[PDB]
């Protein structure tokens, strides 16, 4: 669950990154 | 000359289930299509975006050993 949630928040930084770019 | 459930002890199956449910409910937000991540789910329980189903695959795959190990091991 955390590493889950974690990932999600990962995957949002990532993708705000890639957006970003 | 039952200990396949056994080795699981129910719990494991709900436990499974409930974060294959969480991690489906996050795949599903990156009808027949939650049933085929339900399916890719249990796809990866039984081994046959991209970063989260990896993991979820490798902790599959050891949930997976160490399952088959403890369960030898407890047959």
């Amino acid at each position: 669950a955390g590493g889950i949630v974690a990932g999600i928040f990962l995957i949002f930084i990532e993708i705000a990154y890639k957006s970003r770019a | 000359n039952s200990a396949f459930l056994e080795p699981f002890s129910a719990d494991v199956w709900v436990m499974m289930f409930v974060m294959l449910l969480i991690v489906s409910a996050v795949a599903v937000f990156v009808s027949f299509t939650i049933g085929k991540a339900i399916w890719l789910l249990w796809g990866l329980v039984f081994n046959n975006s991209k970063i989260m189903v990896s993991v979820w695959a490798f902790f599959a795959v050891i949930f997976l050993a160490s399952y088959t190990a403890n369960l030898a091991a407890f047959m």
